[PDB]
């Protein structure tokens, strides 16, 4: 509900990006393997399964 | 410093050329000088017309 008045103030540096991605193109790969079964969707490098 | 830009990601497509100059780079500072070394004789040829 109404909470004490409020002011915040955020500094972020949205600057991170280079070959920035296209808004169109979705792959969809399928694997044989032991491990990470099911859909693991893979928006960039950093989130990989290990 | 357009190819230290261009690595950051920013586009120079419509910047002037002082733009570029004087764009923020960060804490680098890129420079370039031109000098010519000056040398002692070492060789000496001479025409004599009688």
């Amino acid at each position: 509900a109404i909470g004490l008045p409020s002011i915040n103030i955020s500094f972020k540096e949205l600057a991170t990006t280079v070959k920035e991605r296209s808004a169109r193109g979705i792959i969809a790969m399928v694997l044989k393997d032991a491990k990470a079964l099911g859909l693991n969707e893979i928006h960039e490098k950093e989130d990989i399964p290990v | 410093q357009k190819s230290y830009l261009k690595s950051k990601g920013v586009d120079l497509s419509y910047m002037t050329l002082q733009e570029i100059k004087e764009a923020n780079t960060g804490s680098k500072v890129f420079l370039k000088a031109k000098i010519k070394v000056l040398d002692a004789m070492e060789d000496i040829d001479l025409s004599i017309e009688i």
